[PDB]
C-alpha cells in the first residue's frame, strides 16, 4: 500500500520520493482525517441530508 | 516498480513484465535509506563506468 499510494502521487504530479520519505506523516494524516469522519456523522444527523 | 526475480533487483514499466537493469538512467536519487520504511540494499549501475575507466 506505501507502494500504490507512490503512484498515486505520481498521478497528481507529486514526485514518489515525497511519500516514502513523509510515509509516517501521510499514515498519521490519513488515519487522523479517518477519525474526523466518524465525529462528522456522529456528532450532525444533517450530513446525511 | 522495482521487482526481484529471487535473486537479481530490476526495474520494470508497470504494466507488463520487462524488466530493466537498475541504472542512474531509470532511477532518480532522493535523500539517504535512513527515511524510508522497506528500503533494500542493491548496487545500482553508473553507464558512464566503463567509459571513465577505460
Amino acid at each position: 500500500f506505501a507502494m500504490q499510494m507512490a503512484y498515486r502521487f505520481n498521478g497528481i504530479g507529486v514526485t514518489q520520493n515525497v511519500l516514502y520519505e513523509n510515509q509516517k506523516l501521510i499514515a498519521n494524516q490519513f488515519n487522523s482525517a479517518i477519525g474526523k469522519i466518524q465525529d462528522s456523522l456522529s456528532s450532525t444527523a444533517s450530513a446525511l441530508g | 516498480v522495482f521487482v526481484s526475480n529471487g535473486t537479481h533487483w530490476f526495474v520494470t514499466q508497470r504494466n507488463f513484465y520487462e524488466p530493466q537493469i537498475i541504472t542512474t538512467d531509470n532511477t532518480f536519487v532522493s535523500g539517504n535509506c535512513d527515511v524510508v520504511i522497506g528500503i533494500v540494499n542493491n548496487t545500482v549501475y553508473d553507464p558512464l563506468q566503463p567509459e571513465l575507466d577505460s
